[PDB]
C-alpha cells in the first residue's frame, strides 16, 4: 500500500509546493508594485517645485 | 554487503521520492531476525515516518 500513499503524499507535497511558489510570485511582484508606486509619485511632486520655481 | 553499497540499479519511482524539501529517502540496513524488530519499531523509531513502506 506504499504506492498509493506515496503518490498521494507527493500530490500534497506539490499541492503544498505551489502555495509556496505563489507566494515566492507575489512577493516578486511585490518589489515591482513598490518601484511602480514610488515612480508613480514622484512625478505629482516635481510638478509642484516646477509650478512653484515658475511662479516665483 | 551493504556498508559502502547505495542502490542504484533498483531505485524506482515509486520507492524513494526526493522531489521536495519535505520527504527524503533513508535506508536501514536490518538483519534476517532483527526483521521483525525493524518492522515493528520502524514506526516509533523516529518521528513523522511514512508508513507501508516495510518491504525488501
Amino acid at each position: 500500500s506504499q504506492k498509493n500513499g506515496i503518490a498521494t503524499l507527493l500530490q500534497a507535497e506539490k499541492e503544498a509546493h505551489e502555495i509556496v511558489s505563489k507566494a515566492r510570485k507575489y512577493r516578486q511582484d511585490k518589489l515591482k508594485q513598490a518601484k511602480t508606486d514610488a515612480a508613480k509619485e514622484i512625478d505629482s511632486y516635481k510638478i509642484q517645485k516646477d509650478k512653484e520655481l515658475k511662479e516665483f | 554487503d551493504l556498508s559502502v553499497r547505495s542502490l542504484h540499479d533498483i531505485v524506482k519511482p515509486e520507492d524513494f521520492v526526493l522531489n521536495s524539501e519535505h520527504l527524503t529517502t533513508v535506508l536501514v540496513a536490518v538483519p534476517k531476525s532483527l526483521k521483525s524488530d525493524f518492522e515493528k519499531s520502524y514506526e516509533t523509531l523516529s518521528k513523522n515516518v511514512v508508513p507501508a513502506s516495510a518491504s525488501v
